[PDB]
């Protein structure tokens, strides 16, 4: 057996849910860096 | 508990007797200071008496 | 508000500052300024000593109440006073170094008991006493200062403000935290050991009065499960009533901005119903 | 097995979380919108008790967190179920980490609303209405955690 | 300010020495407390006299 | 804060490895048994999905790099906006590479019998599809970004002078060698891999 | 084995995250697009009540989270299957992390749109049209979570 | 062969297929809607022809919704790891592809609707660029709908 | 049921009650002190009027001290794991909420004493906002006291 | 054994180390940041030099608070000590250290801002001392918490 | 069991860490003070041997590590108790991470005092007086580790 | 058990570290002070072989690392005690991570000294004086590592 706590199925759920959470953190850091061009909305 | 009511009677009668016998010079601070301080002294006495009238916790110590 | 302050501010001070030793020091350094108020009046006072001498009578009361409450506690430079006869006796024959309990003989006459001083579980009893003391004195201070609102609306001769703010405030405050302050006194009144009944927990009584009405795990009084439903409905009926009485009867007496009254009464209802919980814990 | 020893850990950390993240969101809502009150009531000191609304609506979030941290706490206990601990952790997080968002949205709206309602008096009702939409988020977290905490000890063996 | 501290040193230490002399249970009554009462009272009463010397000397200042 | 987590995970890995090694149990951190006992369908499906995902995140990357500068450079010179679309096309072909490799890999994806499930061949064709999906998706990612950069320079040098686009299209050709080389290597890696049996 | 003890953990996290991340999304949509209302209604306060549509369409995302949180909360149990916990985790994340995106889009489009609608009044219809496409993202997440939650306890053992 | 943790991967694939696709569609709607709102304050008659990038970003989210619905009709309590990881792959494919395609449509769309107000010949240019970025979501949808057909065989 | 590693959580709950409240009180004292020492150079008469944010910061550390003392006097070697978990929760409840209360008191106090020298009427607004910022730590105190009242209630 | 394992003095040595480490970090920040203000406001006002060293004395008291608890945890370490003893020695060490660190940050920031502006207004000297007292009682509280944890380290241990 | 095989690991890490972090602190205290000296006496080079005091007081807290990393080195055996390794690690960290703080403080006060002592001649006494408080930090760490190391092999078995 | 199979790992990464972390501090002391020589001797090239003393004193600590790496290398064996591997790791870290500090100090002091010694020629004897204190920090680590390595295989058994 691989382990009793860190079994064959838990340890490859925590790789899938680490890859997906990595893609999520990257995509949320893309959307967090999204700023509005305010000079093209004002009168000045 | 009736020795709390018996003290409430002699505090309340004293406060009513001071409401009518307050000095006329500064009435709204004679019958406001003295009547409220008797109320708060009786309130802390009643709270410190009823917590020991029927206690749930016994005093427990080792060094004696 | 500075005419009820003249007693309550030194007394709410003294509940936090409870000691006959520090209280006598503060009373003495206040009475030094009271007896010498003629030499200090015709004198240039800097800001800190101007603050201390402008209030030479707030500190005299703050010392005089601190002596009273530190005689209620047994706290004279954190020591006890064996003035009266104790309500607890210790066993005469016991082995050295073992944990012993005391048997209750009577009740201590004035103030807290002096057999709680060098005690392992004395701090649990002082926690229970001072927590319930703070709850009852905050309840008393709030229900005393809430009657002044009724006296204000009566002097303004506004029955609309009375029925819209005072009565739905009164039977919301008293139906929850007046019931809590009554339940503390009623638990202190019952014995719960001679009766061989379980002593109810009052935190998860008020938790379960709002979550699961009618279910009483430890019964505190006869008819509890049906009276708490009546008190819960009396408290919940005053959330729409305090929010909807005054704007809908100011609008009816114009048959004035209804948006400036309805939004103000919603903010008043949210603020008051928040503060009834937020101040009894403060 | 069904009610293990580490079971009240999740309940105690949920009771902690429901006031920790709630008070953090309410602290952002108090500080960020108190900056605006302390900046605009130098020019307009008559609007102190009028612009105090976002600080009060930030405090109502902390009241929502307090009333769930005092209901998870009396449902705690040794040898309680692990289901009860998971439900109390979920009800802790639902209040805390959504009152965190509601406090962000109250503070960073209320500062701009206090900056704006000293110039335009008609913007104050709009400020209150946006703050109601920002405070109903924490109210929704309160509703989810109360409906969740109602099922914590419901027919649990 | 030494005369104020010295007057409190007279009063407080005299009361403490009297409570050690009479075997008061808030000072002797525990196991961790000192065993002999007057042996502690004899060295607290001399400190009360020392603070009385400081109070008399700083009372003529 | 991310550096704090990078240091914390490193400290926890070092403390766990030295605790497991000092107590004579250091072979319990067993990466080979982890590879032997995880399901080959994880590696196969993960390789297929990351092939077609990372080809597209490079294709779409290059498309905005040489699209936004094409539209910016086309404001004064709008005679580039159709001729220079071959720079979109060269960074778009790296997605059809990953697509036609992901379908060829998913043809090798059947139901294996449980008695021969962690066999030699079934585990081989999980490993091969995993790394041959990685080496195609990452190569098409990097090729799409490189062709997008060398097309964004071409879209502005085209609007500068018309005779420069022919000279800088050659750099896009040498940049688009890379996705085709990844296309070749990912077919050679899963060339001898059989189906799941 | 099919119904383990740690199985309500994923269900409680799915009940929590559905309201947490939609409250984050609705909080960003209220916050970012309420700063624009408070900035552009100090000059033209007559259009205060029509700029409120980004705030309302942001607050719909929190109701999308609330519905899925209630429907996951009333399917939790002590002895539920691990399948039920996995489906409730998926339905919580499908509403939460999609309504977070919808709320980001509503906040950005609303702040960019109520600032440009005071200079050009014809941009309001375009702002509403873009915000409908931003709000159907959270609607699609609601559809996915309802189709999961109908599948949650159907043929479980 | 069909373990107890096997519908985790299918449920998280059904989750990610709409999560990552809605993140990409939200970036493509928000960033290209900033360009619409910035463009149409000085030339407002281009408002309903500049609306194409947010429509294409919506088509991306529809492509993700299709995969999420078609994965959640094949979930069961006792499915194999084969079905679980093939639903995971069908989720990851359309997730990364819709995320990439939405980022590309967002970054191309605002630049396109800004160049279209200065030069009218850039409308056909931005449409022909955005059509290449649209079908990348189709390129993940193909792998997702092919891995869906191999779910229970 | 009462293991050996059980007072670890109680010791961390006794530490974290004073650690994070001291961090919050230290942020509040630092921000408010930078405010005072930059606003009382020109207005030294209202120096002792502006020390109220620093007092409101110190009451947060007093709140942490009280919970840490009450958790300290309930520790033991052979205590339950439930008691350790409740003491950890009661430490974190007062600590990470007094940290937030200290952040709010520091920011509000800096912004209020820098502008209260210009407008004298802003002082009664600054006190009112700092009351709402200090009730944020009072709430964590209440949660910590109600937890610690049940740390040893029905414990075997 | 079980109540007193072999790895039990690890937590005691970490609690003896951390109590001086984090208070030395805090006292070092309170010395350096508030000594920049002393060395910057002395080139024009050198007569107030022995009175502007209040925020470095009040910061060096934090290091003495760490030293006292490190000595007291050091004289309670044993090879066959309880695991409870090591746990609450770690607790005492963290209670002194991570609170004296915060006290040192507050003393450094407040003392820098106070000796920077006390050369301009002479009435701010009584104000910055009153703020540094509130900044130094933060470490005094951690001292009290660790002295109460250290009185229970070997009290009812088996 | 009381003296395991992995027991000299903590003693060797303590013997290394006693000199490693004090060399880092002494390096910072020498580097910033040397930049301050070499930038303050290109105009007044008469203060060259006068301003060498921060470099000397930063070099003393590396001798503080060199003392304890020899006293720990001469108590390292193959069959030593784990208690000895724990105390030697605590002593190495107690000197190291305190002399690192002392070196930070000496390095900041040193150049801040030698760049200002070229203007005011009687800032030198204040610089020495602050550097004494910055160097007693490393002295306190030395005292803590010398009290630890006198107990690492006192009553060990 | 007393001399396990993984025991030469710590000796090998102590032989490696004593030149890695030493040479990447010597490289900082060479580069950061060499950009101060090449930027200064464009106007004063007669001081070229006099300003190169920071580069020489940065090269000396790499020899300090080389000696300890050779002496740890020639005490490695297949069957050596784990105590010997721990001691060699400690010696390698003691040289490397303190010669890194000495190289940082020489690099920061040396370019500040050579850019200042061309305006004032009486600062060269101060640069040497600060640089000896900056360079003895690696000699202290060499002393610690040699006193460790003399204790490595003294009373080892099994």
């Amino acid at each position: 057996i691989l382990s009793s706590i860190w079994t064959e199925g838990l340890l490859m759920c925590l790789i899938v849910s680490a890859l997906l959470l990595f893609i999520l953190i990257v995509a949320l850091s893309w959307i967090s860096n999204l700023d509005i061009t305010y000079g093209a909305l004002e009168k000045s | 508990f009736y020795t709390v009511v018996g003290v409430f009677i002699v505090v309340s009668a004293m406060s009513v007797l001071f409401w009518i016998m307050a000095p006329k010079n500064n009435q709204a601070v004679w019958r406001s200071t003295v009547i409220l301080t008797l109320a708060m002294m009786f309130l802390m006495w009643a709270i410190t008496f009823l917590c020991q009238l029927h206690p749930l916790v016994a005093p427990r110590r080792s060094d004696l | 508000a500075g005419l009820a302050t003249v007693v309550t501010f030194p007394f709410m001070f003294a509940i936090m500052f409870g000691d006959m030793g520090h209280g006598f020091i503060l009373f003495l350094m206040a009475l030094f300024l009271v007896l010498n108020e003629r030499k200090f009046g015709a004198m240039h006072r800097d800001e800190i000593f101007d603050m201390a001498f402008t209030g030479r009578y707030v500190l005299l009361l703050m010392g005089a109440f601190s002596v009273y409450t530190g005689l209620l506690y047994n706290d004279i430079f954190s020591k006890s006073m064996t003035i009266f006869k104790s309500g607890w006796q210790w066993p005469s024959t016991f082995r050295k170094g073992e944990s012993i309990e005391a048997k209750k003989t009577g009740v201590y006459p004035f103030g807290l008991d002096f057999a709680w001083h060098g005690t392992d579980n004395g701090l649990l009893f002082s926690n229970s006493y001072k927590m319930k003391l703070s709850i009852l004195m905050g309840y008393a201070h709030m229900t005393y200062s809430f009657m002044f609102s009724y006296i204000n609306y009566r002097a303004k001769n506004s029955k609309v403000d009375i029925i819209g703010n005072f009565i739905p405030g009164l039977v919301f405050m008293q139906s929850i935290f007046g019931y809590l302050s009554w339940a503390i006194v009623y638990k202190w009144s019952k014995d719960w050991i001679k009766d061989d009944k379980p002593a109810p927990g009052l935190l998860n009584m008020l938790i379960n009065m709002f979550l699961a009405p009618g279910t009483i795990d430890d019964q505190l009084y006869s008819g509890q499960a049906k009276l708490q439903v009546v008190l819960l409905l009396a408290a919940l009926v005053c959330v729409p009533w305090l929010l909807l009485y005054k704007p809908l009867t100011l609008r009816r007496l114009n048959k004035f901005n209804f948006g400036d009254v309805m939004i103000h009464q919603v903010i008043h209802t949210i603020e008051f119903c928040l503060n009834c919980i937020s101040h009894t814990a403060s | 097995e069904l009610c293990p020893v580490y079971a009240p850990f999740f309940g105690a950390i949920g009771c902690a979380s429901a006031i920790i993240f709630t008070s953090l969101g309410a602290a952002y809502g108090t500080a960020k919108s108190g900056v605006g009150i302390c900046a605009t009531c130098v020019l307009r000191p008559d609007l102190l008790f009028k612009n105090i609304v976002p600080v009060i609506m930030a405090g109502i979030i902390a009241i929502y967190g307090l009333v769930v941290s005092v209901l998870v706490c009396y449902s705690l206990g040794q040898k309680q179920a692990l289901y009860t601990g998971f439900i109390q952790l979920g009800a802790g997080l639902s209040v805390g980490l959504s009152g965190l968002a509601a406090g962000f949205a109250i503070g960073i709206v209320g500062d701009a609303g206090v900056r704006g309602s000293s110039q335009q008096p008609r913007l104050f009702v709009g400020m209150i209405l946006i703050l109601i939409f920002a405070e109903v988020l924490g109210l929704y977290g309160l509703i989810v955690a109360l409906l969740l905490n109602s099922r914590a000890t419901q027919d649990v063996v | 300010c030494c005369t104020v501290l010295s007057a409190f040193g007279v009063v407080i230490l005299s009361v403490i020495a009297h409570l050690f002399n009479t075997n008061h249970e808030s000072f002797v009554g525990s196991i961790n407390d000192p065993e002999d009462g007057p042996a502690v009272a004899h060295t607290v009463y001399l400190a009360a006299l020392v603070y009385l010397v400081f109070f008399v000397f700083c009372g003529f200042q | 804060f991310s550096h704090f987590l990078y240091y914390l995970v490193l400290i926890v890995v070092i403390v766990y490895g030295l605790y497991k090694l000092f107590t004579g149990h250091g072979s319990d951190i067993n990466f080979g048994k982890f590879l032997l006992r995880t399901s080959p369908y994880m590696w196969a499906n993960l390789g297929i999905a990351l092939c077609v995902g990372l080809s597209v995140v490079g294709a779409a990357w290059g498309i905005f790099i040489t699209g936004s500068s094409m539209i910016g450079a086309g404001v004064r010179a709008p005679r580039i906006t159709t001729k220079n679309l071959i720079s979109i096309i060269f960074c778009e072909v790296v997605a059809i590479y990953g697509l036609i490799i992901a379908i060829v890999f998913s043809s090798k994806l059947t139901v294996a019998t449980a008695e021969n499930m962690y066999s030699k061949s079934n585990l081989y064709t999980g490993y091969s599809l995993f790394w041959a999906g990685i080496t195609v998706g990452a190569s098409n990612l990097i090729c799409g970004i490189a062709v997008g950069i060398t097309g964004a320079t071409a879209a502005i040098s085209d609007a500068a002078d018309s005779a420069l686009f022919v000279k800088i299209l050659v750099i896009e050709i040498f940049g688009s060698i890379l996705g085709l080389l990844g296309l070749i290597v990912g077919l050679l890696m899963a060339g001898k891999a059989s189906e799941f049996q």
